This record gives C-alpha cells, sequence and structure tokens, in this order.
C-alpha cells in the first residue's frame, strides 16, 4: 500500500490523478521514474509518478 | 506548496 505525498495533477486520460491522503495500490516500480499503480475505490489504473507517493 | 516538477518519461 502506498501513499500519494502530493496531489498528482494527470493531464492526459492515462494516468489517474490523485490528491495527498488517498493510498493507490503499487503495481510495478523498480526503476522507471513513472509507477503504474491501482486505485481501490472504483478500481481503475493509472500511472503515477514516483515522486508524488512513498511507501507507507 | 508545490510538488516537484514531474520529471520526463
Amino acid at each position: 500500500t502506498f501513499v500519494a505525498l502530493y496531489d498528482y495533477e494527470s493531464r492526459t486520460e492515462t494516468d489517474l490523478s490523485f490528491k495527498k491522503g488517498e493510498r493507490l495500490q503499487i503495481v510495478n516500480n523498480t526503476e522507471g521514474d513513472w509507477w503504474l499503480a491501482h486505485s481501490l475505490t472504483t478500481g481503475q489504473t493509472g500511472y503515477i509518478p514516483s515522486n508524488y507517493v512513498a511507501p507507507s | 506548496a508545490f510538488a516537484p516538477p514531474l520529471p520526463r518519461r
């Protein structure tokens, strides 16, 4: 379970924009600066920035 | 206040 350290405001329909306090399920993340998480509310997918989230 | 500038993909 990861947490949004900053309110990610995506601009395209590929990544989901999340605010601070919202949690996201990290999928793949071990190098690229952009990871892909999956929300647990509706169940959507979106590449979340690796600088707007942190393990917690 | 301003989050870090999104890195380049």
